[PDB]
């Protein structure tokens, strides 16, 4: 009887991460923030300055 | 000065609110009497959708070279008109009423006058 060895080998499993976000506030730069009132404020200004 | 653009549209007869849209998609200014920015995000949106729809349409679905769409006007169940007019980069949705409908705001608007008036006099009637 040859000599055994036991080896086990298990195929990599592709990493799953589970992240939640809310798309319910309107398209914005990246830059200005939708939630913050100020940030919207200031940008709104700007944009009538034509 | 720009302030006064939107109260002349209020002054217009049969006007109910005005929104303007960037290329972006932001809502620059909203009426007051309908909802500001909450439903100005939903117009908005809507608008976007509708005029990049019918303005690429019309340039290759109806097979007409340098044809481009300058108003579209919807008219939908009892009085609502939604004229939308672009310039330039911006865009804007302005809703607007027939006379009926324009008839029907003054006597709702009475009535919440006279409803006032008899709010006041029971305050008067609790202090005496």
């Amino acid at each position: 009887i040859a000599e055994l060895s036991e080896h086990s080998v298990n195929t990599e499993r592709v990493k799953t991460g589970d992240r939640g976000m809310s798309h319910k506030e309107g398209g914005w730069p990246g830059n200005v923030d939708p939630n913050e009132a100020q940030e919207t404020g200031r940008f709104k200004k700007r944009i009538e300055k034509s | 000065n720009a302030d006064d653009q939107l109260k002349q549209l209020s002054a217009l007869e049969g006007a109910n609110g005005y929104v303007i849209f960037n290329e972006s998609g932001i809502p620059l200014k909203r009426h007051e009497k309908s909802i500001s920015h909450e439903k100005a995000v939903h117009i908005a949106a809507l608008v976007s959708d509708l005029w990049n729809v019918s303005k690429k349409v019309i340039q290759r679905d109806l097979k007409t070279p340098e044809n481009d769409i300058e108003v579209i006007r919807l008219r939908t169940k009892h009085s609502y008109e939604y004229i939308i007019t672009q310039s330039g980069d911006f865009t804007m949705l302005a809703i607007q009423l027939c006379g009926k409908a324009i008839e029907e705001a003054k006597k709702a608007a009475a009535a919440a006058a006279a409803a006032a008036v008899v709010q006041e006099e029971n305050k008067e009637k609790e202090k005496k």
